[PDB]
């Protein structure tokens, strides 16, 4: 009933050991997607970020007026303690802003997840049907591979152990 | 006005146990006299409140006795302390209220006070029900309340300020 | 209205007769009725302000050194007023008396209404105007007798109370 | 103005993750006024806490035969228990005569006799609006109360002394994870 | 009914520009922004009259800072003295209710309040309080630019220039 709708891939088709959703209800699989591609973004952006938050690359300049600078930021779970509490409630807002009014569907997609709404867009009518297709399962294969990969980031920078060279 | 179920609420509905009811007129005299009495019991329930809460004027009542606002009994005998002048004014206003302005003779009650909006029941007769059950529940419980009030302060001899205390 | 100010006990109390006759004027004479009745009441709630000592705490006239303490509560204190203060009062309700709210409109519907809205009710709305005029009535005897009082008596109403002199026998 | 489409809003519209509307259509009644009620008590809630914290408390002793003052109650979770066994009784039995007779929770429209300040709306997009506005209200307050109640738990301080102290930042501090 | 809203004494229609009849199209969004700017200049009016009374808050805007709520400038300076993160709050929060809960886009500027809560059933009595809206908002809107132009100008608040007396500029 919920076979090859983007979830399909040849080494695992349509993967659902805790059959959260053989029941077929299409607003639960919508809800699930939603989320599961929303977690997968949020991670693809957060495992570059990591990585070159820890690589040390910094952006140039002070972070604030006060003379602390993006330097003195260290790497990981530690960043968010040394963040001004000014930018971090700037930070805060702005995703609630996102959240709120930008990052949604208000115009109608033809899929969930899709939020352009007629105002920004690259050109993805440009892309033949197959080609969408491919270019939403890599976005989706990315985002698990992502949500993955920052969770071994966050669970190692508590170990000892850290998977960096 | 018995038609209307005027003062026949939950829980006990029409309840005259004794059959004090035989026709209309008799039940228009005895709302009319169960309203007045009703009105004047809140009003000494508001006052009695008023007085052992202690809030007084700051004065003399009457600076020719020297008798002060605070000097005034917070107990049922409180009234008989004002000065004869006093209590002859207070009987003055009130035998003209009650005779010109809000005549007692008018056994309906009904004095032309409006609250505009507060009693908009041209279109909400549900607020015109509920406020005359209201009122007339209200005035039975203050009635009982001054029953019970002056029968604390004559088998204690202490004031319902003092008799908490 | 004709019928508006008839109330109990006195009814249509025309005693000198100018209903019957004359009754072209009867609308710019019910329109000065109640505007009299309207600053009288003004007044009564002004007096009543002053001799309890409510005031404004600062200096009416820093440059003439006059607080608003220093303005007696009687008949006295319009004229502590400096006539620059005076002048601007003028300037005020000249624009609320010709532009806002004129005078000319005799049927004092100046569109707030009571207390903002209008009463939907005609016989409700008949007797709020009923008290409006009465209640000026009321207040136009009030205001006047205040006046002869202090004036006769040579003190203000709270100095009339605190030093006990009430009847004047 | 029906009970179906009320506290369906923008920007959520509908919003019914679990589905329970078109599964469970005869229980919608009982729990909209289970919705409602718990809207209401949680909103009382928020304004009680706030006049705690704000430290606005009656004079006076609320037991003087335990000794026990209104300013000696705590503004936080303890401030319920710390109030004696005899004063809860009466709290209690004074609400569930309430609850009982003058607003019986038995009435799942939770039309008590009042309105809104004792009005009835008669225009029914306003009547429609205002509803929406108690059900959001109701809603955004119990996840107030519930956050403010753990917050309280986990920093161990009431909201007031939260405030005081300058906790307000949960990952500059060193408590917890953050 | 909104062509004819805000159309009083002595005026009547009062258009010099004559873009009631160049730009017929416009009217709706220029109502809407005389609307918008009418209420918030009516705020700023109340704020200014309310700061330079020196009606405040006892304690600090920001602990962090050490910036009681006296410490703020009563004139156009304080806005100012807000800090970052203040400022931050209030444009989210105003971003929150300018966007969803009152949209600046819906050009009628009715946003289901109504007046103190309540819808004028009387058709000549709203627009009689929809004039009055408009007409204190024209009027606010003139009376915060003279305050701004007179503080700049002057170099002191409102409370100042009324406290040195200098309100007579010759
Ligand atoms: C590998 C990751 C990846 C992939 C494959 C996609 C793919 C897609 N996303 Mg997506 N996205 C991603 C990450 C990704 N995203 C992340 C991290 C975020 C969060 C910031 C988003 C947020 C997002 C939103 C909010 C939306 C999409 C949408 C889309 C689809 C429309 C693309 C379009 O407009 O045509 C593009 C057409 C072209 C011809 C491409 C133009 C060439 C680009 C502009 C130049 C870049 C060239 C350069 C070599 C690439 C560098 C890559 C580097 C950054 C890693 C498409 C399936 C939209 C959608 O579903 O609409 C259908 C939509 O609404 N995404
Ligand atoms: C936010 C996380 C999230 C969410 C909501 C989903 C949601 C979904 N995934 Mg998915 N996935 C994720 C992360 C997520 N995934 C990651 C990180 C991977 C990489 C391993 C995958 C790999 C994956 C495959 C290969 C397939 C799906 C599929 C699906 C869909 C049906 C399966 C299902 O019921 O969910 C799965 C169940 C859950 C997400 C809930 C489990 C949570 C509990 C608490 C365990 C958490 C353990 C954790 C490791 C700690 C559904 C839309 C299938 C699909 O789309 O077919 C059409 C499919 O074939 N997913
Ligand atoms: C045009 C809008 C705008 C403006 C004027 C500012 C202005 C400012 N930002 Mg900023 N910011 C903005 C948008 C804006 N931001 C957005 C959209 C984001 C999120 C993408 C941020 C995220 C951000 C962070 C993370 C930080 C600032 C900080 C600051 C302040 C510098 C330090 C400081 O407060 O000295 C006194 C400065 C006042 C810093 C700050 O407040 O430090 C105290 C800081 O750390 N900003
Ligand atoms: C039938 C009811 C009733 C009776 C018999 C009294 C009797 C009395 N009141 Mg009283 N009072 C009442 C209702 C009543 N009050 C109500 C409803 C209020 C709330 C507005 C008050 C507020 C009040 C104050 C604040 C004070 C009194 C005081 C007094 C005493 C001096 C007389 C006086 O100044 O009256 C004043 C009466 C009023 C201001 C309100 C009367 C309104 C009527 C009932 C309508 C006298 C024992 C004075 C005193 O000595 O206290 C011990 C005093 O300072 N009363
Ligand atoms: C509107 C109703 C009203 C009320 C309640 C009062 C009340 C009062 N007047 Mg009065 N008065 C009024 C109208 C009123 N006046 C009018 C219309 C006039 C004529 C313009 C006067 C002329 C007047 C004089 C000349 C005196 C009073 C005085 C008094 C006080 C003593 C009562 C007395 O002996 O009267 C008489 C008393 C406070 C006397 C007073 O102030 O006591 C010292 C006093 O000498 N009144
Ligand atoms: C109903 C609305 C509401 C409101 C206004 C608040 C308000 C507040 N809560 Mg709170 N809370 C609420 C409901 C609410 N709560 C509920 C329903 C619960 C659960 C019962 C809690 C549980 C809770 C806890 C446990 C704590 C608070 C705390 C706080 C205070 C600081 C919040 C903060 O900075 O966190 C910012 C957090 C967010 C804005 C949430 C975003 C989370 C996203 C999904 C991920 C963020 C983490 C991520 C890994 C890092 C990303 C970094 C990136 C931003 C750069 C603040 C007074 C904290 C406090 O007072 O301690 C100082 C605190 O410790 N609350
Ligand atoms: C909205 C109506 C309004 C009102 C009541 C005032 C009132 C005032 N203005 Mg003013 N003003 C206004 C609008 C208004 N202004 C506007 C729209 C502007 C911009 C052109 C100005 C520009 C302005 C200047 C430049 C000055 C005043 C000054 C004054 C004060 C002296 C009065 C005078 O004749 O000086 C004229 C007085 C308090 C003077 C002042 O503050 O005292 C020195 C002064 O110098 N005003
Ligand atoms: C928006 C303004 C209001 C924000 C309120 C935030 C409340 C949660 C606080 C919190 O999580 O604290 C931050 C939490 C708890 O913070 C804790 O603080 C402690 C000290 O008090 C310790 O430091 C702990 O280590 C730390 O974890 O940290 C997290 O990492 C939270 C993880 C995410 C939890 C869910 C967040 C939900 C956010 C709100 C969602 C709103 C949805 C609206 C939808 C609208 C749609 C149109
Ligand atoms: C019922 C409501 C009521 C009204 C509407 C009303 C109006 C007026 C007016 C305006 C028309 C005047 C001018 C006036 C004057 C005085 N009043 Mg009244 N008075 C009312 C009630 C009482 C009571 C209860 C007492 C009292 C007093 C006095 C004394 C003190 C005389 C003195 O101390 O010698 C004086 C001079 C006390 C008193 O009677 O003293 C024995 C006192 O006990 N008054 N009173
Ligand atoms: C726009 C409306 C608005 C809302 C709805 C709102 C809600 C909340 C809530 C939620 C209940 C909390 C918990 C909270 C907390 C703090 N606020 Mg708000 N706040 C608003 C406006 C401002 C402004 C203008 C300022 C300010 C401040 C602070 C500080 C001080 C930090 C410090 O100690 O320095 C703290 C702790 C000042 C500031 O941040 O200065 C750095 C300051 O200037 N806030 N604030
Ligand atoms: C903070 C609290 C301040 C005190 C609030 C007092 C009440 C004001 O609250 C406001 O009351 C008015 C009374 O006209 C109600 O208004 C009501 O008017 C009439 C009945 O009177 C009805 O036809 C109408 O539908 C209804 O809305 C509003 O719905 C409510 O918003």
């Amino acid at each position: 009933a919920f076979e090859n709708e983007l979830g399909a891939q040849p080494p695992l088709g349509f993967f659902d050991p805790l059959g959260l959703v053989e029941d077929g209800n299409q607003a639960k699989f919508d809800r699930l997607r939603y989320v599961e591609l929303k977690h997968g973004r949020i991670s693809m952006l957060a495992v570059v970020g990591y990585l070159i938050e820890k690589a040390g690359i910094r952006l140039p300049g002070n972070i604030s007026y006060d003379g602390t600078s993006f330097a003195d930021i260290p790497d990981g779970f530690a960043a968010l303690s040394k963040i001004p509490d000014a930018g971090l409630f700037q930070l805060f807002a702005f995703i609630g802003f996102l959240e709120v009014f930008v990052m949604k569907d208000i115009t109608g997609g033809e899929f969930v997840g899709d939020f352009r709404n007629g105002f920004i867009d690259f050109g993805w009518d440009s892309f033949d049907e197959e080609t969408k297709l491919k270019k939403r399962a890599i976005e989706l294969n990315q985002g698990r591979a992502a949500m993955m990969g920052i969770l071994a980031l966050m669970v190692h920078e508590k170990l000892g152990v850290s998977l960096l060279p | 006005e018995l038609e209307d179920g005027i003062g026949a609420v939950a829980p006990l509905g029409y309840f005259d146990p004794l059959g004090y009811i035989k026709d209309e007129e008799t039940f228009i005299r005895y709302r009319a006299v169960e309203r007045k009495h009703g009105r004047v019991a809140m009003m000494a329930m508001l006052g009695t409140f008023v007085h052992n809460n202690g809030w007084t004027f700051d004065g003399y009542l009457s600076p020719s006795q020297g008798l002060k606002f605070s000097d005034i009994d917070s107990g049922i005998g409180g009234l008989f302390q004002v000065p004869p002048a006093g209590l002859a004014q207070i009987i003055l206003l009130c035998g003209f209220v009650e005779l010109a302005w809000w005549p007692a003779s008018n056994l309906s009650g009904d004095y032309g006070v409006r609250l505009g909006t507060l009693n908009d029941w041209e279109e909400q007769p549900a607020k015109y029900y509920r406020q005359k059950n209201a009122e007339l529940n209200n005035g039975r419980a203050a009635m009982m309340g001054i029953l019970g009030t002056f029968t604390h302060e004559v088998i204690t001899g202490q004031n319902f300020a003092e008799q908490a205390a | 209205e004709i019928e508006l100010g008839v109330t109990e006990p006195l009814g249509v109390y025309d005693p000198l007769g100018w209903l019957e006759s004359e009754p072209e004027a009867f609308e710019r004479r019910r329109a000065v009725e109640r505007k009299h009745g309207r600053v009288a009441m003004a007044a009564v709630v002004g007096t009543i302000v002053h001799n309890n000592h409510i005031v404004f705490d600062g200096y009416l006239s820093p440059s003439n050194n006059l607080k608003f303490s220093d303005i007696p509560t009687g008949v006295d204190g319009i004229r502590a007023i400096p006539t620059a203060g005076l002048a601007q009062i003028l300037a005020f309700f000249a624009l609320v008396e010709l532009a806002w709210m004129p005078a000319s409109k005799y049927d004092g519907d100046y569109g707030v209404g009571y207390f903002g809205t209008d009463i939907k009710d005609p016989e409700e709305k008949a007797r709020k105007l009923n008290v409006e005029l009465n209640n000026g009535r009321a207040a136009m005897m009030g205001i006047m007798g205040n006046m002869v009082a202090e004036v006769l008596t040579g003190q203000t109403m709270y100095e009339q109370y605190a030093s006990g002199h009430i009847s004047p026998f | 103005v029906s009970e179906i489409e009320l506290g369906a809003t923008e920007p959520l519209g509908v919003f019914d993750p679990l589905g329970w509307l078109e599964t469970e259509p005869e229980a919608f009644e009982r729990r909209r006024a289970v919705e409602r009620k718990h809207g209401r008590v949680a909103m009382a809630a928020v304004v009680g806490t706030i006049v705690h914290n704000n430290h606005i408390v009656f004079d006076g002793y609320i037991s003087p035969s335990n000794n026990l003052k209104f300013s000696d109650i705590p503004t936080g979770i303890d401030g319920i228990f710390s109030v004696p066994t005899a004063g809860l009784a009466q709290i209690i039995a004074f609400l569930g005569f309430v609850e009982l007779a003058w607003l019986p929770a038995s009435q799942y429209d939770g039309d008590y006799g009042v309105g809104y300040f004792g009005n009835d709306i008669l225009d029914p997009e306003e009547k429609a609006r205002k509803l929406n506005a108690e059900l959001n209200n109701g809603r955004a307050a119990m996840m107030g109360i519930m956050g403010n109640m753990v917050a309280e738990k986990i920093t161990g301080q009431t909201m007031y002394e939260q405030y005081a102290a300058g906790h307000f930042n949960p990952f500059n501090d060193g408590e917890g994870f953050f």
